[PDB]
RNA sequence: CCGGGCACUCUAACGGGACUGCCCGCGAAAGCGGGAGGAAGGAGGGGACGACGUCUGGUCAGCAUGGCCCUUACGGCCUGGGCGACACACGUGCUACAAUGCCCACUACAAAGCGAUGCCACCCGGCAACGGGGAGCUAAUCGCAAAAAGGUGGGCCCAGUUCGGAUUGGGGUCUGCAACCCGACCCCAUGAAGCCGGAAUCGCUAGUAAUCGCGGAUCAGCCAUGCCGCGGUGAAUACG
């Protein structure tokens, strides 16, 4: 069931299977099922060509999505990076941005542990 | 006419009134099986009457309050016990050997400082 | 603590946020109970003396 | 409606003052509902024992404000003849709301 | 138990059967203090085990727990260097405890999705003389009869 | 590190507060501050007059400051003169229109804070502390007082190392709160250092 | 996720200074000890020296960096 | 579970309100 | 809800009640085993209480204090910054790795506390944080308030997922003079590691462990997952 820029969920509930699209979580899936007038509990296989085409109509152009969204986020990174912003420096050095402590437990942003001696 | 038993269990109070009848017991505007629906220990509430062969000889109305529903069930048990004793004192001969007239005094123990919940001590590592 | 560091008593802090408790007797810098206006050490000693009515030994 | 809100840090003081008031009002007035007790406001304060740690040594104290109610019914003069100012207790505190 | 004998707790009887071993097993199933959910597990398992095989769940439960109880085991004793595995018999109370623990642990190590289904099929297999709990029991007994060369270290 | 304050233990039973009144959320703070100011003033001036306890009571803007003295002649003064100055200076700090009250305490050696003050005085002029201790315990024991106890702090007699003094008599059971155990602390500030003086006195049973 | 939610706050200090500086043409280096204030559009083109807490570092203000604050370009920290 | 802030349990653990846990 | 009434649950002040007193046994005695009666027993359960002293234990950075150094200066005000830094290492925790589970509606049962511009029922606006309006409670009467696990109903179907919520992009509210350094919170989106943990090591013997929520102090706000209390359900085992 192709909906957005290449995206094919299958064999699951529709609202759940829409999370597999990039710019769609649970909220936007519920909104699509709401305004498109489609039963959320339906399986992917049982989707009508008209139901699929209406879901495509809505989801395709209401919000920016997979390729545009990835490029927009990455270009936002580049945007606040080329400026001399401190946030850009935190993105450069590969350190957390939201203002956490970096003495311990910066693992998610800094990668696997590289243990120097002491 | 009517006989009264109060009972108390783990911060619960279950006023129990016993009369003759068919065996229908109601609680706070609900039948005994609708308010305690799907609780496997609910049958213990009407257990004290199985040494006296009630439930067909008797009938009840109970008002319970406080704590959780398990304490409610056990307070109902104790209240039925005391109502049964005030009805017929000879029932004591079949009650205390079963143990239905004893107030269960097990209370939740207060929380102490230096602990997590009143006994659990925080874990140390490399003493 | 320090005398000048009880400058909160003349409050006029130039901004309403800069008001801190500053326990009256000991001039506590960090930990002050607002209800007594005292700090835990001053509260302990004063409750030991018996100058705070109603204060007993908690036990249960 | 004459509400007499009694409050204090001492329970025996509240009992003394309230019973004196009720004994004064019992020689003049009605079947007075009398000394009803109200729940007590409990303020607890936990304090670390020693300055400069030993964190896990703290002890706590508790203040308790006790409350009593009188509710005299149909008093006219002789009740307030023994009411104006006759009481000994100091730590007691009395309010009158109508 | 340095001073006293540590008197055994006397469990409450059961509301359905009136038997104490059922309450003990229901306690062994309970986790996080949920005796209601554990009782529902055990009794839906009772219905399933009484339907899938046309026998009474009472005697099947009893026969399974009886089949899982071992008669010998091993304890480590420090003698002349490193300790050795010394076999010995079992207390009836400890037999009960070990049987119920092996029952629950072999039931939850099963593939079945629902808990009650695991409990029911575990009880069935144990009542027939096979299954995982009886396998652990027979391994415990195989520890005996094997290091029996240390039968002079009984203590 | 043990032996919490005894009067803090005793506050509930067989002991009473130095201030007994009532307040609420909006009043307790500066009222307690006012009590502290009163006790501060009375410890500034009346130290050498032999004062033991200051009991302050409030009904409703009425203050009842009660000074227990071992020598009321210095508090009243000649012709009442001294009950004019510091009784007005008392009202020149608090605008509550407060009056002052005096009371007699018998046997200044029977009040523990007074005994503490006495031993601290004899320490400041550098007497052998143990003689003051045993003599104080005897002054206590020579008039009822089924128990008596005195503790002195370190740097005794000016010694470099700190020590701990002793010589109680009778029976002084600080552990059990039954029998009206009184306690007083004094501070001897001397050239070598500071000496704490703890006077425990045990009298009565119930 | 950054929010000021109404009347975006800019301190008077550099506000009046720069709105009077613009009237006479672009000025050279300015003095700034207030990094609490927000950047406004008309600041583009100047050269603003901000305080690290120790030093005075010049910053070239451009159109791209209008929505941010003065101090995003003055690093307090010094490492490696 | 409790750390998922856009679920109901994560809302009651933080004590907040929103779309996934309306007040009433 | 009303009339009305205190019997009841309750609130809070004084009492009664347990003493190995009764009986069998054993014993020289204390006492021990067992049994009845009793709400309860052999210290019924929990506190407050920590001996002569010890380690030259801890803080003059709370206070007070003995000596030695400071004086356009260590004192003193204010702005900014810092205590939040990171290639690492431990301690204490929080959340998890799921089906006895998650989420969604629906519904029931706590105790202890807090609140005069402070808590904020209720109506409106907004997906929401929150805003506007506004009632009441000097609070056993009002409000925080909904307890949560649980109950029935439903969907999920063993899968890095309707598990898990880290990280990051954007939008927005709020306290505050002011959120770059460096706040909480809401919304959209992104949906990382992790599928029960190596050697080793910790807590707990009865309502205890385990789990579930609630409140409080400090505080304009809050980095509280801490700390101090409260109750809901409720074990396993102790040969020695
Ligand atoms: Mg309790
Ligand atoms: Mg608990
Ligand atoms: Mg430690
Ligand atoms: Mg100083
Ligand atoms: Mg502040
Ligand atoms: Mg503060
Ligand atoms: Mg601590
Ligand atoms: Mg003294
Ligand atoms: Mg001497
Ligand atoms: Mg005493
Ligand atoms: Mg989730
Ligand atoms: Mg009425
Ligand atoms: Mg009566
Ligand atoms: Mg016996
Ligand atoms: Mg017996
Ligand atoms: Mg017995
Ligand atoms: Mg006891
Ligand atoms: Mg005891
Ligand atoms: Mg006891
Ligand atoms: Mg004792
Ligand atoms: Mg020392
Ligand atoms: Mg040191
Ligand atoms: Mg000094
Ligand atoms: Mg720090
Ligand atoms: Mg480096
Ligand atoms: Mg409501
Ligand atoms: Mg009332
Ligand atoms: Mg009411
Ligand atoms: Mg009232
Ligand atoms: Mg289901
Ligand atoms: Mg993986
Ligand atoms: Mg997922
Ligand atoms: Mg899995
Ligand atoms: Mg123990
Ligand atoms: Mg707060
Ligand atoms: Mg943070
Ligand atoms: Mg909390
Ligand atoms: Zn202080």
């Amino acid at each position: 069931a192709r909906i957005a820029g290449v995206e094919i969920p299958r064999n699951k509930r529709v609202d759940v299977a829409l999370t597999y699209i990039y710019g769609i979580g649970k909220a936007r899936a519920k909104e699509a099922l709401e305004k498109t007038g489609i039963n959320p509990a339906t399986r992917v296989k049982d989707l009508t060509e008209a139901e699929v085409v209406r879901l495509r109509e809505y989801v395709e152009n209401t919000w920016k999505l997979e390729g545009e969204l990835r490029a927009e986020v990455a270009a936002n990174i580049k945007r606040l990076m080329d400026i001399g912003c401190y946030r850009g420096l935190r993105h450069r050095r590969g350190l957390p941005v939201r203002g956490q402590r970096t003495r311990t437990n910066a693992r998610t942003r800094k990668g696997p542990r590289k243990t120097v001696a002491g | 006419e009517q006989y009264y038993g109060t009972g108390r269990r783990k911060e619960a109070v279950a006023r129990v009134f016993l009369r003759p009848g068919n065996g229908k017991v109601t609680v706070n505007g609900q039948d005994f099986n609708e308010y305690f629906q799907g609780l496997v220990r609910a049958v213990a509430a009407l257990e004290p009457l199985r040494a006296v062969d009630a439930l067909g000889h008797f009938d009840a109305y109970i008002t319970v309050r406080g704590g959780g529903k398990s304490g409610q069930i056990d307070a109902i048990k104790l209240g039925i016990a005391r109502a049964l004793v005030q009805y017929n004192p000879d029932y004591r001969a079949k009650l205390k050997p079963l143990g239905f007239l004893t107030r269960d005094a097990r209370v939740v123990e207060r929380k102490k400082y230096g602990k997590h919940k009143a006994r659990r001590a925080p874990q140390y590592s490399k003493r | 603590a320090r005398k000048a560091l009880i400058e909160k008593a003349k409050r006029t802090p130039k901004f309403k946020v800069r008001a801190y408790t500053r326990c009256v007797r000991c001039g506590r810098a960090r930990s002050v109970y607002r209800f007594f206006g005292l700090c835990r050490i001053c509260l302990r000693e004063l409750a030991h003396k018996g100058q705070l009515p109603g204060v007993r030994k908690a036990s249960w | 409606k004459i509400r007499i809100k009694l409050r204090g840090f001492d329970h025996k003081t509240l009992d003394a003052s309230a019973q004196k008031i009720v004994e004064a009002a019992r020689r003049s007035g009605a079947q007075v509902s009398g000394p009803i007790p109200l729940p007590t406001r409990v303020r607890r304060f936990t304090v670390i024992r020693g300055p400069f740690k030993h964190k896990d040594s703290r002890e706590h104290f508790e203040l308790r404000t006790h409350n009593r109610l009188v509710d005299i019914i149909n008093p006219n003069r002789k009740t307030i003849e023994q009411l104006m100012t006759l009481d000994l207790p100091t730590g007691v505190e009395i309010e009158i709301k109508t | 138990a340095r001073r006293r004998r540590a008197e055994v707790r006397q469990l409450q009887p059961d509301l359905v059967y009136g038997d104490v071993l059922v309450t003990a097993f229901i306690n062994k199933i309970m986790r996080d203090g949920k005796k209601n959910l554990a009782a529902r597990i055990f009794y839906d398992a009772c219905k399933i085990i009484q339907e899938k095989t046309g026998q009474e769940p009472l005697k099947v439960f009893k026969q399974a727990v009886e089949n899982v109880k071992p008669r010998m085991e091993v304890r480590s004793r420090r003698v002349g260097g490193a300790n050795y595995q010394v076999p010995m018999e079992v207390s009836p109370r400890r037999q009960q405890s070990l049987a119920l623990r092996w029952l629950v642990q072999a039931a939850n190590q099963r593939p079945e999705r629902r808990a009650a289904v695991r409990i029911a099929h575990e009880l069935m297999d144990a009542a027939e003389g096979k299954g995982g709990a009886v396998k652990k029991k027979e391994d415990v007994e195989r520890m005996a009869e094997a290091n029996r060369a240390y039968a002079h270290y009984r203590w | 590190g043990n032996k919490i304050h005894p009067i803090g233990f005793r506050l509930g039973i067989t002991r009473d507060w130095e201030s007994r009144w009532y307040a609420g959320k909006k009043q307790y703070r500066h009222l307690l501050l006012e009590d502290q100011r009163i006790r501060g003033l009375l410890e500034k001036e009346l130290y050498s007059a032999g004062l033991a306890r200051v009991d302050i009571e409030r009904a409703a803007d009425n203050v009842a400051v009660t000074v227990h003295v071992a020598k009321p002649g210095v508090v009243i003064g000649r012709g009442g003169e001294r009950i004019r100055v510091l009784r007005e200076e008392l009202a020149k700090l608090t605008g509550k229109n407060v009056a002052l009250n005096v009371q007699e305490v018998q046997n200044p050696n029977l009040s523990a804070p007074l005994v503490a003050q006495r031993v601290a005085e004899q320490i400041e002029r550098r007497f052998a502390v143990r003689r003051a201790i045993k003599q104080a315990v005897q002054r206590v024991m020579e008039s009822g007082a089924k128990g008596a106890k005195v503790i002195v702090s370190g740097r005794i007699g000016g010694a470099e190392q700190a020590r701990t003094e002793w010589a109680a008599q009778g029976r002084v059971p600080l552990h059990t709160l039954r029998a009206n155990i009184d306690y007083g602390f004094a501070l001897a500030r001397t050239t070598y250092g500071v000496l704490g003086v703890k006077a425990y006195i045990f009298l009565g049973e119930v | 996720p950054r929010s000021l939610k109404k009347g975006v706050f800019v301190d008077d200090h550099l506000l009046e200074k720069v709105l009077e500086l613009n009237a006479k043409g672009e000025k050279r280096l300015i003095k700034t000890w207030s990094r609490r204030s927000t950047i406004v559009p008309e600041m583009v083109g100047h050269t603003i020296a901000v305080y690290n807490g120790k030093q005075h570092v010049p910053v070239y203000i451009t159109e791209n960096m209008v929505g941010h604050k003065l101090g995003e370009f003055a690093p307090t920290r010094t490492y490696r | 579970g409790k750390g998922d802030r856009r679920t109901r349990r994560g809302k009651i653990w933080r004590g907040t309100y929103g779309k996934y846990r309306p007040r009433k």
